[PDB]
């Protein structure tokens, strides 16, 4: 199809406080490094945490970080903490239209 | 690959040109690291990069001088360890004057390797000095593109000090190891050949001084306001990059394209023709640009090849005006246009642009074009040749 | 200094009708900065609605291209987003958000702000 497709591979993904989780951003086509990460709290409205795939704005935390190119994309947080389970989402901006990826929700291992 | 044959010379001069043109286009991945440890962004590097811009102007006569009288090895040995001393340090000064002090080197450095790589294809290549310039000047424009992604990955991986070091080194190391190679086909003063004091006292010489630095100063404009347009047009950011990689693209290669036209026709004729059509489509550019992404990258090859060529249409027109034996000289002072216009190009674009709008800011760059196409159209050509005022013994 | 975005409009109203979302903002000014409307959908799946540019050319998706309308004012900085033909899919939470700079790099929406909901079912 015309239209570029992001696919998160995890719907639901469980962690513990101070572990390495990585979300992965799978594109239909390749979309080079026009690639963002935004994370939504669950009650407020989305925060841009990565711009360009590997930047990460000013008073977004290092825990944070974007890597990858052509259709695979990781986002990774490494020591997790209790107030970065949210939901991350991966948009690609290289073409229009722009699209949205499924969204990983981050909760802890019951 | 013998010495004696005048393309291994040029092959030498495109490599030195590709080793310093580092400086110049490597300077945005850097930029913001090395504020991060220092004060305000604007003012510190940005007025490093300026003076590094600006020292050029006295670094290239200088160089050309000792040049033109002791051949380039020496010259060009100097030049290199200039280079590698100012730009391998510039990760590990903890003060912003040493920053200062060090990208002056550097720059100086890279201004006289430029002016013996140009003056060596100049020689070498007296029959095709527009192509074997355009050759030079695409080697210096295109230098570090392929290696852009693989400096970045090193400046977020291993640090600033650690980038800055490596490039530095090996830029100082190569120019020095192609010094010990290089050698000019032979001092003899004819009729036509000038000396720089000699040079400076024809209208010739500042008629194309001013043609010049307008088309410095209107692609300094161009390059600052181009990408930042199609931005503000809406384009996809794959188009934007697109766009980039054809302007980078474009301005190298139009200049041994420019080189050769020269050449074929003449100098005068090939500046008017391509300084018009730049203006022209400088003019034009922000109503056909947003056409689409097509129009948007069209234009954006076509205003950058024709402004590139200028790069290339000066040095050989310089060796065939005021002779070959002090040419060295003469193109440094002709290449204090290129590091006067730095002085104002700092944030001059985006000011320009979003104050007065993006049409009146294409239409000042198409003026500055169109003042360098008037010049070579009307002015030069009525001129004739250099008289030669005010002799000394 | 601070960037501030404050979207208003929202309602709950009857399929097939028209509305008109308004986006406050403050901060910077509409010329040099470009804005678009995203909508996310009661499963929390997010699609990108419209998106005007700093010269005023704007781009929607094929899937909501024709019904919806976005502009701005430029005089009182507010965008506006008119909606028309409303479907059961356009029953969504609405967020204005200010994209990159003209001569800067970065994502279509930088910051974002509350929000306002639409519903157009047989509520």
């Amino acid at each position: 199809e015309l239209d570029i497709v992001l696919t998160q591979s995890q719907k639901f993904m469980s962690t513990s406080v101070g572990d390495r989780v990585s979300v992965t951003c799978k594109a239909s086509q390749n979309v080079g490094t026009n690639v963002a990460w935004y994370q939504q709290k669950p009650g407020q409205s989305p925060k841009a945490l990565i711009y360009s795939a590997s930047y990460r704005y000013s008073g977004v935390p290092d825990r944070f970080t974007g890597s990858g190119s052509g259709t695979d994309f990781t986002l990774t947080i490494s020591n997790v903490q209790s107030e970065d389970l949210a939901e991350y989402f991966c948009q690609q901006y290289n073409s229009y239209p722009l699209t949205f990826g499924a969204g990983t929700k981050l909760e802890l291992k019951t | 690959g013998l010495l004696g044959n005048r393309w291994f010379y040029l092959v030498l001069a495109v490599l030195l040109m590709c080793m310093i043109s580092g400086v110049q286009y490597s300077w945005t991945l850097y930029a913001n690291p090395v504020k991060d440890n220092l004060g305000v962004s604007l003012a510190a590097v940005q007025t490093a990069f300026t003076l590094s811009q600006v020292i050029q102007a006295g670094s290239q006569p200088g160089g050309g001088y000792f040049v033109d009288k002791f051949g380039p090895r020496i010259p060009l040995m100097f030049g290199g360890a200039m280079v590698l001393a100012g730009w391998t340090f510039m990760g590990m000064v903890d003060s912003v004057p040493a920053l200062y002090a060090l990208y002056t080197l550097a720059g100086a450095g890279v201004g006289i390797v430029y002016g013996i790589a140009m003056n060596t294809a100049n020689r070498w290549f007296p029959d095709k000095r527009g192509l074997a310039s355009g050759f030079t000047a695409a080697g210096y424009g295109l230098g570090v593109l392929p290696f852009l992604p693989l400096i970045s990955s090193v400046l977020k991986v291993e640090g600033v000090g650690a980038a800055f070091m490596y490039t530095g080194l090996i830029m100082g190391i190569l120019i020095i190891l192609i010094a010990f190679v290089i050698r000019f086909p032979g001092i003899v003063v004819t009729d036509k050949d000038f000396n720089s004091g000699e040079m400076l006292r024809t209208p010739q010489f500042w008629v194309l001084w001013t043609a010049f630095f307008s088309v410095n100063f209107g692609g300094l404009l161009l390059v600052a306001n181009s990408v930042p347009y199609g931005r503000s047009l809406g384009l996809a950011a794959g188009v934007l990059t697109i766009g980039v990689s054809i302007q980078n693209l474009f301005n190298g290669g139009c200049r041994p394209f420019w080189g050769f036209v020269s050449d074929k026709i003449g100098r005068y004729k090939t500046m008017s023709v391509v300084f018009g059509i730049n203006a022209v489509v400088l003019a034009l550019f922000p109503t056909i640009a947003a056409l689409g992404d097509v129009a948007f990258i069209a234009m954006l090859a076509i205003a950058f090849f024709t402004w590139g060529g200028s790069y290339a249409l000066f040095p050989s027109t310089n060796s065939d005006i005021f002779g070959t034996a002090y040419s060295a000289r003469n193109y440094g002072f002709f290449w204090a246009a290129k590091a006067t216009a730095s002085i104002f190009g700092g944030g001059l674009g985006a000011a320009i642009a979003t104050n007065f709008g993006w049409n009146t800011a294409f239409l000042i760059t198409a003026i500055t074009s169109f003042i360098a196409f008037a010049l070579a159209t009307f002015v030069i050509p009525r001129m004739g040749r250099p008289v030669k005022k005010m002799v000394k013994l | 200094l601070e960037v501030m975005l404050v979207e208003s409009g929202g309602g709950l109203v009857k399929p097939g009708g028209s509305l008109k979302l308004s986006c406050a903002a403050s901060g910077f000014t509409f010329s040099n900065y470009a804005m678009s409307w995203v909508r996310q959908t009661p499963e929390k799946r997010l699609e990108w609605v419209a998106l005007i540019s700093s010269g005023g050319y704007t781009y929607y998706p094929d899937s909501v291209k024709g019904r919806f309308t976005i502009s701005r004012d430029k005089a009182r900085n507010i965008l506006h987003l008119q909606m028309s033909s409303l479907r059961s899919e356009d029953t969504a939470m609405y967020f204005c958000a200010r994209g990159p700079y003209d001569f800067d790099d970065g994502p279509p929406f930088g910051n974002w702000g509350q929000g306002t909901l639409v519903t157009v079912s047989a509520a």
